[PDB]
């Protein structure tokens, strides 16, 4: 048994590591106009 | 008999097995999951 | 002739649905006039 | 309920109403026709679309005989 | 207590007045086609069927009479131009007057069939309630349409007992009503083959004869009589509409893309004959063979008919008109008079410059002169200050060949700019814009209007398939649903 | 001559707005 | 009993997702339209068809990625995977733009299969089928734009590509070349979309502000059990409110909720009729009485003639890069510029 | 401009000078009125689907509602079980109050956000600009859909107020 | 079984602690090994332009479109 | 069983997100 | 220059359908006054 | 050359008064069907 709010916490900050990774590569790599 | 006509009948056979493997799988599972009277 | 039809009904239109249908025609007349006059 | 002379002739055509063939009947015969007519419409569309090329059939304005 | 949108549902349980209504729609359709064709003969002018055909004069139903074999009129003129002493009964006036007489008789029959609604024919002999045996009514009415299909293709079309179909050549020069022998092979499904039309209505008429022989004798199954609700009459209407917009996408399709059933001598050219350069490449091909047979250039362009260059004109494209502008195409720029010729542009260096042509999208298009390899050599500049490719610099001279400007050469910039602007519009013609008060914007051909109505209709009838269809299946719950 | 039709359509539309507000069929309980 | 009855009873069984008969048409075709879009916007380029970049491999974000329409040389080919163009190769099928017709065709049979889903569930639950008839609205916008609009045009190239900014150019391509905003069918469509958003914002805010006291809590969301027969808001009050604010008001809940169906859906049907009229280039481009006057009088200016000069800028400036197949090489001196811009 | 053609002179010139379509607040209100007209016709259909029999087939459907009645005029359990099978079970509001609140939330929040798109673009804080954003390793500009959208904006920018400008940049 | 009772269970996270990283890394290796450029034919950043072909490549034929893309993708 | 219903949508989604995180670190 | 068939389009597009909808209202109120039996039925 | 305001004179001189006289007949028959009380009164 795992508390449900721990599950939404770890997956919720996992999405932030996915989203902010996508806004990172808007300023670096391809499609960055550097 | 052309390139275009031979490839189309092969797609018609391929269009038969796509309907087929859906239908054959659907008859078998409809036997097992019948509803009690 | 033959007998009276048992499928006679009556038509209704209340005062509410009059103003819808009037305003429907005038607004379509305002909209489509400018194109018809060209 | 007014007998007319033309009404007497056509009366056996309307005298049946709602007789059915019991069971599934000729339904599997119909579907083989409908599967066939589905293939027919696919073929004559792809001839027209030039996505099914038949030898000595060219979809272009042809010299009709004058 | 009916609402205004349910007033015509008193005919649901009344077969005797179902006919009198369906005869009255027929008396209005037939009275339209008679009175439309009488209106078109007061407007038509058979002065020049080469530069003023029937599709320039906005004739809509008139290319449907000439498609199935009507060329003469009681005035003595003909669309083929050959004179006639007597067209008999079936001329343009004879057809128009006979669709009127048919309208007046379907009118009087609908007064009978409305008054005498109570006939024993429509009663059930087992219950007494008014019923229609919809499986056998379909057997009769499909067997009749097998005969009128097979009878049409075998007798009217093939010229056994009929005139035949309007056929034509590939480039819309020659065309005449003639019998068409059917093509039974895979070449019948070439839609530009007129033999496929004869082979269709002969073959598919037989299938419609012997389907009515089936659908008379064999009764429906118990499952399909309940599943498709064949006791209800609205399942006929739900599925008849599906067989009617489906037919209307096809006819609007083959009108717009072209078929042998839509000749470009009657409805006008398609837009795909402008996009591919279908007439530009053909006029050059009849000059490439003329010049190769030892000719001067102006004698080569003089062999080109005025009709062939008239299709090479952007004002005959149906994709140039507008919606709320009205009238014939002659209202566009006037009745054409003559062909001004084929201008050929040459610079001071002497190379040949072709004017870049306007596509069908562009209402406005800048005049650009391009040589053979694609390099921009001259134009008419918007901004005249920093000009590097103007006609004054390049020194473009114009040379006409054929037409009424046959051997002429204009060399100055005022005159060359006037012919460079009118050469991006296809060929160059002299019009008569004072007869019909022609304003100066392009209209559409009857090819364009037919595709408009019968494809906006077919989209609306798709909603009628879903309304009347879902009204058939769900019939027990249209007062509402039960709370239990 | 042309703008006379446009004005008649506009003030004619404002008439049926006036009659719909003040001469409305007043709904009543029971 | 029979074989048909066992299959009919299995599909209609209560389960997680209702399958039914219509799920055999929906679930295969909708899964491949959606997955064909996610693949085509991620991996497949537009470098050979349009000469663009429309993938995530090519640096485009969510906005500038698309599944793009094929070349003009393809014409209106269906671009079958086994066809004469692709000839069985998957890689050359993607580069021609074969995924776009794959998305549009399997998507068109998803909207068929989803509208059949709404007739099937309504017959089992036992209700009137107005969801399936209101969903016919969005069917008339998919068909008459993604299908019937490129059919009337030169090829599939002039269709909306399935991407966010690729719709946005289709909005701009349709003003300069067609004058779409002048068309009365868009004008009756904006009246239904902004009219439909109006009705749910009012009916949302009037039900929620005439609620009854059914509890002592300050939260009013808690005080509603779903199976209760008492109405949850005072219709007499809400009528009395709007009869004095706006002047006229609904006195009929059956007429109200039907009117919330009619207004959004009709704006999708009337706007769908006009876009069929632009497949044929029957556009409402000009008022000729405005155009004949502005030609003879070089002082008469309206807002309407100001929009034509904005459309010459759309027809000239983008059409060089819009249509690389036609090879428009415009000089600098033909492009209409204004003063000092 | 207070008119109809003046509105589209306003919208197109606002596109060239501010790039509203790429701005995420016009994006959040297109979602407000497409969503608003969705949930309007989605709520208005599920009430009209589940009406209770109170009329005959001859008279109108609407006359089964007497004004000011206290009985509920539609089976709300029926329309909940329909939409509970049309998508799945847990996506359906059984609460009619929370349902009639979501109809008021979605458009109004979508138009608050949109009207503060025009406001923040009144002070020349324009929408996104992805022009010349994709380059190869050589450095040549690879076009995107935003570059095609840019050439539509450049056509309106060089043509709006074709006489009012004297200097190379439309600062106003 | 209810959905929230699944993801809170340990046996769920026993299975999906192996399958998620074994499937996310396979989506990484699908790109970093250069495989996605060859299945879908997407140009690498090296190969939008070539030494010979300096213009924008377009398909200009209905039926030999497969053969023309064999031309424009070799160099 | 519903393991075929979710994992037809989730097994692709994690696979593509494995590729979209890899494309952030690809440069010229 | 305007099209002179547009006056016939608009002014019959107004009047003919709008005079139709008036008739369905007048006979509606006549049936209600017809059944009511007082001073107006006749 | 004819006067283009005469089409509006004639076709409204026909239709507007003739559609008026139809309305007085339809509400006449509705009052007679209103009092009669059978199948059409409502
Ligand atoms: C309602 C609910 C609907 C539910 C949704 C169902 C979705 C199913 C998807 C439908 C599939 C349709 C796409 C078929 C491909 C297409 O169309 O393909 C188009 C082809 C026509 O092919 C085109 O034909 C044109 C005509 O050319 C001809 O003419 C040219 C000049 O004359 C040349 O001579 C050329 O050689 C000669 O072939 C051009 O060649 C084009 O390049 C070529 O692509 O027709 C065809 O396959 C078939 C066309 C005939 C059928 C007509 C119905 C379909 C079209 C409706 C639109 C009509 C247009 C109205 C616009 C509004
Ligand atoms: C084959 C054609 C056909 C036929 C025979 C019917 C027959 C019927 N329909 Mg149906 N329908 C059709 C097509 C057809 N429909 C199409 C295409 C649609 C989609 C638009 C509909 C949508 C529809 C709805 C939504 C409803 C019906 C209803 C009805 C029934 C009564 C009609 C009525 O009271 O209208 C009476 C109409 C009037 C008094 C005036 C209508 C005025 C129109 C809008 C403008 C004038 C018409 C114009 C002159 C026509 C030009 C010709 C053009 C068609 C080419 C009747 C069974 C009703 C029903 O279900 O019955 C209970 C109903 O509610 N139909
Ligand atoms: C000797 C054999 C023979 C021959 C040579 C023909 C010859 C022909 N038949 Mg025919 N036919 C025959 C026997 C024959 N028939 C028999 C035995 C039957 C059974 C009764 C038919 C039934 C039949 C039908 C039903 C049709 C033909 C058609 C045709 C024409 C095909 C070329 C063409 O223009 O189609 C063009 C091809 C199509 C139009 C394909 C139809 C597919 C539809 C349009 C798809 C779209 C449907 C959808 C609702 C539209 C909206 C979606 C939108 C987004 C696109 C040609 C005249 C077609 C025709 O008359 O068109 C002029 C046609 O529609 N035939
Ligand atoms: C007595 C018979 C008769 C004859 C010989 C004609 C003759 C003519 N009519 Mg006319 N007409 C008639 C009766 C007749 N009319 C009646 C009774 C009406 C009222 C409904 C009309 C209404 C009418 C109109 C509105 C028009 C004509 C027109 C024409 C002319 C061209 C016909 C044409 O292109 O149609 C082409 C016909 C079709 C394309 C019909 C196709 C049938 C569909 C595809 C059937 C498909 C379903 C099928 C049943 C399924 C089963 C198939 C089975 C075999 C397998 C021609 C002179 C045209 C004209 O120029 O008028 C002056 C025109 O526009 N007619
Ligand atoms: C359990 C089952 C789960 C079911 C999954 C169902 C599948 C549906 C998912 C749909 C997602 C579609 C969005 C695609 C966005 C994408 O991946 O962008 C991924 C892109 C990739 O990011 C781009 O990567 C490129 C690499 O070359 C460049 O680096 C670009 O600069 C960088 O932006 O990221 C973005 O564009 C950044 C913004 C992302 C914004 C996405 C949200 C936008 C709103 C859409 C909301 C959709 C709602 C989905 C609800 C579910
Ligand atoms: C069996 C089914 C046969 C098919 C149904 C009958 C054919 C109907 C098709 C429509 C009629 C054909 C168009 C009219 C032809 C026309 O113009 O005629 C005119 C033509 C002769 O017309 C002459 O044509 C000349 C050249 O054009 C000149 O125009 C002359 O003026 C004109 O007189 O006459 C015939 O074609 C008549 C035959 C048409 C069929 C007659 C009716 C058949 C009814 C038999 C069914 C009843 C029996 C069933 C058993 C009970
Ligand atoms: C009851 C209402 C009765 C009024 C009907 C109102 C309809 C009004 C709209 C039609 C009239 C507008 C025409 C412009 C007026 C004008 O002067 O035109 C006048 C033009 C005639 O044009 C005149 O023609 C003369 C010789 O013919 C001279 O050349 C004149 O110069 C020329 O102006 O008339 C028309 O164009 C009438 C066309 C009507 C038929 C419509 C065909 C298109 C229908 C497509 C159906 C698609 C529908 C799908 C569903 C949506
Ligand atoms: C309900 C019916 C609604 C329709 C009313 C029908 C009335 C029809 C008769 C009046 C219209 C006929 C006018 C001709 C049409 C025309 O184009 O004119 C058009 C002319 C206007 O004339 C136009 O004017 C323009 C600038 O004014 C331009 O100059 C045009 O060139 C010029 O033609 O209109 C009239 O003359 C309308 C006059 C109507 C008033 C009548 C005055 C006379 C009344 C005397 C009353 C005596 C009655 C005693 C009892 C008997
Ligand atoms: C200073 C502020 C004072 C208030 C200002 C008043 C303006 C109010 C406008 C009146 C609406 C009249 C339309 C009649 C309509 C009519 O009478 O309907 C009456 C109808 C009442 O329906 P019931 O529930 O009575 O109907 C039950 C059944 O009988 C149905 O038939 O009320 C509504 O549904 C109207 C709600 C939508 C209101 C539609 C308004 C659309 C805006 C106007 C569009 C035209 C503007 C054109 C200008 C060129
Ligand atoms: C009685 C009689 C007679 C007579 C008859 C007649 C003379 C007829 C006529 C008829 C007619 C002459 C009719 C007509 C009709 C028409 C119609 C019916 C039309 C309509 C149309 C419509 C309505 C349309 C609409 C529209 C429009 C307008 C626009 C666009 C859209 C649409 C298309 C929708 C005779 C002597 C022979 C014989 C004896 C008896
Ligand atoms: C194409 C094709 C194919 C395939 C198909 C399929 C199988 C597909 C699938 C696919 C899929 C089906 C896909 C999916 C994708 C997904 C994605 C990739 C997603 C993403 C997501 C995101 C990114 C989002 C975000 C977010 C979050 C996470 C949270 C918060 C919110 C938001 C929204 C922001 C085949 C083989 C048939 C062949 C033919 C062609
Ligand atoms: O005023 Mn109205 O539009 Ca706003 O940008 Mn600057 O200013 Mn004028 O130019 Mn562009
Ligand atoms: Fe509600």
């Amino acid at each position: 048994r795992i508390p449900l709010w721990l599950v939404g916490l770890v997956g919720g900050l996992a999405v932030i590591t996915m989203l902010s990774l996508f806004f990172y590569g808007s300023y670096s790599g391809l499609g960055s106009s550097l | 008999m052309t390139a275009s006509l031979s490839n189309f009948i092969a797609s018609l056979i391929a269009g038969g097995v796509v309907v087929g493997v859906i239908a054959i799988a659907l008859i078998v599972i409809s036997k097992s999951d019948r509803i009690l009277r | 002739m033959t007998g009276p039809n048992p499928n006679k009904q009556a038509v209704e239109l209340n005062r509410t649905s009059l103003y819808w249908g009037l305003l429907l025609i005038f607004v379509l007349a305002v909209l489509f006039s400018s194109y018809f006059f060209n | 309920a007014l007998r007319t002379r033309l009404g007497e002739i056509l009366r056996p055509l309307n005298a049946e109403y709602g007789k059915v063939a019991p069971g599934w009947g000729t339904t599997p015969i119909m579907g083989i026709v409908m599967l066939a007519f589905l293939i027919f419409l696919v073929i004559i569309l792809q001839i027209y679309n030039s996505s099914l090329i038949i030898e000595n059939v060219d979809v272009d304005w042809a010299n009709g005989i004058v | 207590a009916l609402p205004w949108y349910r007033v015509h549902t008193v005919v649901l349980n009344d077969p005797g007045r179902l006919i009198a209504v369906h005869l009255m729609h027929t008396a209005l359709v037939a009275g339209w086609a008679g009175s439309m064709a009488l209106y078109e003969l007061a407007v038509f002018d058979p002065s020049d069927p080469v530069l003023n055909p029937m599709w320039r004069q906005g004739m809509f139903v008139m290319p449907f009479m000439t498609r199935l074999g009507i060329t003469d009129s009681w005035g003595g003129w003909s669309i083929t131009g050959e004179s006639v002493s007597n067209p008999g009964i079936w001329s343009f006036e004879g057809v128009a007057l006979s669709h009127i007489i048919l309208s007046g008789m379907c009118f009087l029959a609908a007064i009978w069939h409305w008054v005498y609604w109570d006939l024993e024919l429509f009663r059930d002999p087992r219950t007494g309630e008014p019923a229609l045996d919809l499986p056998k009514i379909f057997g009769i009415h499909l067997f009749l349409s097998g005969l009128l299909c097979f009878g049409f293709g075998a007798f009217h079309v093939t010229g056994l007992f009929g005139p035949g179909i309007w056929v034509s050549d590939a480039y819309g020069i020659t065309g005449k009503v003639q019998p068409v022998a059917p093509a039974w092979g895979a070449d019948g499904f070439n839609p530009f083959n007129p033999g496929g039309i004869a082979a269709h209505h002969i073959a598919a008429g037989i299938f419609g004869i012997f389907a009515g022989i089936f659908h008379l004798t064999v009764r429906p199954p118990q499952r399909l009589y309940r599943a498709l609700r064949m006791g209800n009459i609205e399942t006929v209407l739900s599925s008849s509409i599906s067989a009617v917009f489906f037919a209307a996408f096809v006819t609007s399709g083959t009108m717009w893309y072209g078929a042998a059933a839509t000749p470009i001598e009657l409805f006008g050219p398609t837009r795909y004959q402008w996009d591919s350069g279908y007439f530009q490449q053909e006029i050059e091909r009849q000059v490439e063979t003329s010049v190769s047979e030892g000719l001067s250039e102006s004698q080569a362009w003089s062999r080109i008919p005025d009709k062939l260059a008239f299709y090479d004109y952007i004002g005959n494209n149906p994709a140039k008109g507008g919606l709320f502008r009205a009238g014939p195409m002659n209202k566009g720029d006037g009745i054409a008079e003559a062909w001004l010729g084929h201008p050929i542009f040459r610079d001071k260096e002497g190379r040949e410059l072709t004017v870049r042509r306007m596509p069908a999208f562009f209402e406005t298009f800048p005049v650009i002169l391009v040589d053979k390899d694609g390099i921009i050599r001259a134009d008419i500049p918007f901004r005249r200050a920093e000009s590097k490719y103007s006609i004054e610099q390049v020194g473009v001279t114009v040379d006409f060949y054929g037409g009424k400007l046959n051997g002429q050469t204009f060399k100055d910039a005022p005159t060359v700019k006037k012919f460079a602007r009118k050469a991006q519009l296809g060929e160059v013609f002299e019009f008569d814009r004072t007869s019909l008060e022609s304003d100066g914007v392009f209209r559409s051909s009857p090819r364009g209007w037919y595709t408009y109505g019968h494809a906006n209709f077919a989209l609306l009838f798709f909603f009628g398939h879903l309304w009347h269809g879902g009204r058939t299946i769900f019939r027990d719950v249209f007062t509402g649903i039960g709370a239990e | 001559m042309e703008a006379l039709v446009y004005t008649f359509l506009l003030i004619g539309t404002l008439m049926v707005i006036f009659f719909a507000v003040f001469f409305r069929e007043t709904p009543r309980i029971l | 009993r029979g074989l048909f009855d066992l299959v009919d009873d299995w599909l209609k069984k209560d389960r997680f997702v209702f399958v039914g008969w219509s799920g055999l048409l929906l679930f295969p075709t909708a899964y491949l339209a959606a997955g064909g879009w996610m693949t085509g916007t991620t991996f497949v380029t537009s470098w050979y068809t349009h000469g663009l970049a429309s993938s995530y491999l090519e640096g485009c974000n969510f906005l500038t990625a698309a599944v793009s329409t094929p070349a003009n040389s393809v014409g209106h080919s269906l671009l079958l995977l086994w066809g004469p163009e692709a000839q069985g190769d998957f890689t050359r099928w993607c580069q021609i733009g074969g995924l776009w017709t794959f998305v549009a065709l399997h998507g068109a049979f998803g909207l068929i299969g989803f509208c059949l889903r709404q007739f099937e569930i309504a017959r089992l639950v036992g209700i009137r089928p107005y969801n399936a008839i209101a969903f016919s609205g969005p069917i008339a916008v998919f068909v008459s734009v993604f299908l019937l609009y490129p059919l009337g045009q030169a090829s599939w190239f002039f269709a909306p590509s399935f991407g966010v900014a690729a719709i946005f150019r289709f909005l701009l391509f349709l003003q300069g070349f067609h004058n779409w905003t002048l068309n009365p069918f868009h004008m009756m469509g904006v009246a239904g979309i902004l009219g439909g958003a109006l009705l749910c914002a009012i009916h949302g805010a009037t039900v929620e502000n005439t609620l009854f006291e059914d509890g002592d809590a300050a939260n009013t969301f808690r005080a509603f059990t779903p199976t209760q027969s008492e109405e949850t808001y005072s219709m007499v009050t809400a009528n009395r409110f709007w009869s004095q604010i706006f002047g006229v008001a609904f006195s009929n809940k059956r007429w109200l909720h039907f009117f919330m169906l009619f207004v959004p859906v009709t704006g999708l049907w009337t706007s769908s009729i006009g876009i069929v009229g632009l497949a044929l280039n029957l556009r409402a481009y000009d008022f000729v009485s405005q155009e004949l006057r502005a030609a003879e009088d070089p002082e008469f200016e309206t807002f309407y003639t100001k929009n034509h000069l904005l459309d010459e800028g759309i027809r000239a400036w983008m059409a060089a890069q819009d249509q690389p197949h036609e090879n428009f090489v415009f000089p600098e001196e033909v492009l209409p510029r204004g003063n000092a811009l | 401009p207070l008119g109809i053609s003046g509105t589209f002179n306003f919208m197109l010139v606002f596109q060239a000078e501010h790039n509203i379509l790429m701005h995420p607040f016009h994006m959040a209100g297109v979602a407000g009125v497409f969503g608003g007209s969705l949930f309007s016709a989605m709520h208005g259909s599920l009430v009209t689907s589940s009406l209770i029999r109170e009329t005959t087939e001859n008279e109108s459907t609407n006359y089964g509602y007497k004004f000011g009645q206290e009985e509920e005029t539609y089976n709300i359990v029926a329309a909940h079980g329909y939409f509970g099978r049309l998508i799945f079970q847990y996506a359906s509001f059984n609460n009619s109050r929370a349902l009639h609140f979501f109809l008021a939330l979605w458009p109004v929040v979508g138009i608050w956000i949109t009207s503060m798109g025009i406001s923040t673009m009144a002070f020349n804080l324009n929408g996104f600009n992805f022009n010349q954003s994709v380059v190869d390793s050589q450095g040549r500009v690879i076009n995107t859909w935003a570059d095609i959208l840019n050439r539509a904006n450049l056509g309106i920018e060089v043509m709006h107020e074709r006489n009012a400008h004297n200097f190379p940049l439309d600062l106003a | 079984r209810p959905f929230s009772d699944i993801i809170t269970s340990v046996r769920y996270w026993i299975i999906h602690s192996i399958t998620i990283p074994s499937l996310f890394v396979s989506g990484w290796l699908f790109i970093s090994t250069g495989l996605a450029y060859d299945v879908f034919g997407t140009p690498r950043p090296n190969e939008y332009f070539t030494q010979d072909r300096q213009q924008v490549p377009l398909v200009n034929d209905r039926f030999s479109a497969k053969q023309e893309l064999e031309d424009l993708t070799k160099g | 069983f519903r393991w075929l219903a979710i994992h037809g949508l989730a097994i692709p989604t994690v696979f593509f997100l494995g590729g979209i995180t890899a494309m952030q670190f690809i440069q010229r | 220059e305007v099209q002179f068939g547009a006056y016939l389009a608009v002014l019959l597009g107004t009047f003919l359908p709008a005079l139709f909808l008036v008739n369905l209202f007048i006979q509606t109120e006549a049936r209600k006054a017809g059944k009511a039996g007082g001073q107006d039925s006749d």
